[PDB]
């Protein structure tokens, strides 16, 4: 169709716990192709397709880069995580939730993204459909609990007791 | 505020 | 293939421009430059990647204007030279904009007068061994002295037949001042050859003291009634007596 | 910001020392170099991480604990100038080096047998003009600058095919007797008679 | 206790429409962007800017290196092009639509490149320029975007809106209706 060129890469800094597992990843996208990766669990770059051949055997060929990268899982991520730490990891936004008739719970405007939702005296294992978590995309969620029988209860991170109904 | 820091990118070529 | 810079030493009037050359070394595209002052306290000036700008401070976006165009040496020119202008000027190149290691060039070491008056070469002499020190030692000490000159940008050699000598040689650490009172002063500069006394007595060996003074390029201007002080090489010579 | 320590150092020849940099900040790596007399930056060292050893010189760079030390082992004369770390700041909007305030380093030249004399030189062209030279002294002596007389400073120069060093200084304007006094010249300091 | 979490720096240069976009991300939620032109750093929450700066003109010179590594990869692959890929679009309400109940509306493109699109908010089937909110493109776990608009909305029986999103890849402008 129209022709169009992108330059495309992610740094991505990966946190398995914290500071304790971190490994950096820097991906490379040629138009709708991924042709180069560098992992910090390799210590090198990896070509993902021919495309990205050249720029690994550049780069892999600088050991003062490639030394500099290793680093950046300090320099960089540690580096920010230990900032974020302060506000973005241990941001609690309450959640709000609304039963409307399947009968309908809703659960919306919180964060983070983990949650549990579940229904008399004891919960239907059966019949459950959801709209699974929703993106708001202004660092909030939403989320459709629905029951097919013709209470909800939610646990969450900012709640030291579950809420009901 | 403490400044965030980022990768510079890389020169191809 | 290390960095080059040219030229050494520049000297400039206020209100001249002043124009610096540098050539990254064979396949970097980064390229920067720094002031370095007396004190030296470091100063960012511009970035490059390959041919184009990439970082910049205030003040060179106004009064410096600089260029790397391809596979021809880098460049960098302040507009109209000031006396604050006066530092060492140094290029460096990396060969990745990700990765921080850079290498100098020698510099451009530029002062910056209100006029170029007072400029002048050195003279210069050499001094012939004392005999005592022949008796007592068995070595001969040859001095060289060059005076009058201004400013210190003067870089001084020895040759011995011909060849380029660096044993046996030191010279002072910097040139001083005839009269520290003077806002102007000329300076002088001394260095000093040692050789065994055998070598000197040798009448077929050839001492010859060299002076590099950096002075007026053909571009600046002269109005006066003596010789242009141009960068020139003012030597010294001397034979072996036996 | 880069606090270096120390400003300034003297080493007899074979010794050693080490110097320090403070980081206010996460630092990407960092650079070592020697400016030398001619001024000339020369890269001893860079690194990320770790400690790297080249020749007598050797570095440890720590970015979470934000330092970087320069050990200088079994000093030689032709390592005295002018020391500087640099490093960027991994939060740094400009990519350029900072420079640490920089350390002087003197290499004291190491004089075994001692012969203090001043002797006295003749123009080489005409007999009409002469200099002073103050040589063979020890390390311990230093050399002072009246209005007429000039005294340059001292400087060690090596003969280094026959293993021999020398410092001297120079006057120039009076009698070499004169032009250094016993201020300060070692008590046997040989004046020839001329 | 764990903590798993991910930043991201997503950088890029798009030709020829020569756009660049230089943002962080945390766990899939944009912490920040840099406005190019203007060099400097938009924070996606207000709060954000008491916690941390940003030296804008860093992505400034990332966005260069960027577009010049472009021009490396054009020559390398011949200026061989690639096919489009279209947006999936969905509207939906930003919490439960009640009737004389301020609200917003979402417009969720996802899954498009080029990270290109002309996005259009229509009350009864006319524009919308007031109360809308745009969003730069946001990363996803592949090599694909996905972008959020917003407008404000005051839920009436009467009122329809619609999302029109016109993309390269589409045949033409797809429009997505939400009603009360
Ligand atoms: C075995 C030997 O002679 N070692 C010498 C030492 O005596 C002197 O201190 C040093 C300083 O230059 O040179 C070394
Ligand atoms: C799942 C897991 O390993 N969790 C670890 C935990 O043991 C530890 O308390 C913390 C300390 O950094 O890191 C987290
Ligand atoms: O051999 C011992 C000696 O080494 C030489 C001297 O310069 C001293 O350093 C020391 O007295
Ligand atoms: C090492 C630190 O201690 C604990 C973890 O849960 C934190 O997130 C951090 O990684
Ligand atoms: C470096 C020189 O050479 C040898 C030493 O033993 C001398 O004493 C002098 O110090």
């Amino acid at each position: 169709s129209r022709p169009w060129f992108l330059e495309y890469c992610k740094s991505e800094c990966h946190f398995y716990n914290g500071t304790q597992r971190v490994r950096l990843l820097v991906r490379y996208f040629y138009n709708l192709e991924e042709n180069l990766r560098f992992d910090s669990d390799v210590g090198e770059f990896r070509a993902v397709t021919e495309l990205g051949r050249p720029d690994a055997e550049n780069w892999n060929s600088q050991p003062e880069f490639l030394e500099q990268k290793r680093a950046e899982v300090d320099t960089v991520c540690r580096h920010n995580y230990e900032i974020f730490d302060n506000f973005l990891v241990p941001r609690r936004v309450e959640p709000t939730v609304t039963v409307y008739p399947l009968l309908v719970c809703s659960v919306s405007d919180f964060y983070p993204g983990n949650i549990e939702v579940r229904w008399n005296g004891k919960e239907e294992k059966t019949g459950i459909v959801s709209t699974g978590l929703v993106r708001n995309g202004d660092w909030t969620f939403q989320t459709l609990v629905m029951l097919e029988t013709v209470t909800c209860q939610v646990e969450h991170p900012s709640l030291t007791d579950p809420v009901t109904v | 505020a403490d400044l965030i820091a980022y990768l510079k990118q890389a020169t191809k070529g | 293939m290390k960095v080059i810079q040219t030229p050494r030493y520049l000297v400039k009037g206020q209100g001249q421009k002043a124009k610096m050359r540098c050539i990254p070394e064979k396949g970097h595209p980064v390229v920067f430059w720094y002031q370095q002052n007396k004190n030296n306290e470091f100063k960012f000036l511009i970035n490059f990647q390959n041919q184009e700008v990439l970082q910049q401070i205030d003040m060179t976006e106004k009064r410096f204007s600089a260029e790397c165009p391809s596979n021809s040496p880098c460049s960098l020119e302040i507009q109209s030279s000031e006396a604050g202008d006066s530092a060492l000027y140094l290029c460096a190149s990396s060969l990745n904009w990700s990765q921080d290691t850079q290498y100098f060039g020698p510099g451009t070491r530029l002062l910056v007068l209100e006029d170029l008056k007072n400029v002048f070469p050195p003279e210069v002499a050499v001094f012939e061994p004392s005999e005592a020190e022949i008796s007592h030692t068995q070595k001969a000490t040859l001095v060289c002295l060059a005076t009058g000159f201004y400013p210190d940008h003067v870089e001084l050699s020895w040759w011995v037949n011909g060849k380029e000598v660096h044993s046996g040689v030191c010279t002072d650490p910097q040139p001083l001042k005839e009269q520290p009172a003077l806002n102007d002063s000329r300076y002088a500069l001394s260095s000093r050859l040692r050789v065994s006394a055998t070598f000197w007595q040798n009448p077929r060996n050839h001492f010859r003291c060299q002076v590099q003074f950096y002075g007026l390029s053909e571009n600046d201007e002269w109005t006066q009634d003596r010789a242009k002080p141009v960068t020139q090489i003012v030597s010294a010579e001397a034979w072996g007596r036996a | 910001q880069v606090e270096q320590s120390p400003s300034a150092l003297s080493l007899h020849e074979g010794t050693g020392s080490a110097l320090r940099c403070n980081f206010t900040t996460t630092m990407r790596a960092v650079q070592w170099f020697q400016q030398n007399s001619r001024g000339s930056l020369i890269n001893l060292f860079y690194l990320a991480s770790g400690t790297k050893e080249n020749g007598r010189l050797k570095s440890t760079f720590n970015s979470k604990e934000s330092y970087s030390t320069l050990h200088i082992r079994d000093a030689q004369l032709e390592d005295s100038g002018t020391y500087f770390c640099a490093a960027l700041r991994a939060t740094g909007g400009n990519n350029k080096l900072t420079f640490g305030q920089g350390t002087v380093l003197s290499v004291i030249p190491d004089i075994q047998n001692p012969d203090p004399a001043v002797y006295q030189l003749r123009d080489s062209k005409s007999s009409d003009k002469s200099v002073c030279l103050f040589t063979d002294f020890d390390s311990q002596t230093n050399v002072s600058q009246d209005s007429d007389v000039y005294i340059t400073d001292k400087c060690v120069l090596d003969m280094r095919s026959m293993d021999f060093k020398s410092n001297s200084a120079v006057a120039w304007s009076f009698a070499c007797a004169n032009a250094f006094n016993n201020s300060i010249i070692p008590e046997d300091t040989f004046f020839p008679s001329p | 206790i764990k903590e798993e979490h991910t930043i991201i720096q997503a950088e890029f240069y798009l030709l020829p429409d020569k756009r660049g976009e230089f943002m962080f991300d945390f766990d899939g939620d944009e912490i920040f962007h840099v406005d190019i032109e203007k060099s400097e750093t938009i924070w996606r929450l207000e709060e954000f800017a008491k916690f941390a700066s940003f030296e804008a003109q860093g992505a400034l010179a990332n966005i260069a290196v960027d577009k010049a590594n472009l021009d490396v990869m054009k020559e390398r692959s011949n200026n061989t092009p690639d096919a489009n890929v279209a947006p999936e679009v969905t509207v939906l309400s930003r919490s439960p639509v009640n009737l004389g109940e301020p609200n917003i509306l979402i417009c969720f493109i996802d899954k498009f490149s080029p990270p290109v699109v002309n996005v259009t908010w229509l009350r009864n089937g006319r524009p919308v320029t007031e109360g809308v909110s745009e969003t730069v493109f946001l990363p996803r776990d592949d090599h694909l975007f996905r972008k959020f608009h917003y407008l404000t909305f005051l839920p009436s029986t009467d009122d329809f809106y619609d999302c029109e999103v016109d993309h390269w890849g589409l045949e033409e402008p797809l429009r997505k209706h939400w009603e009360f």
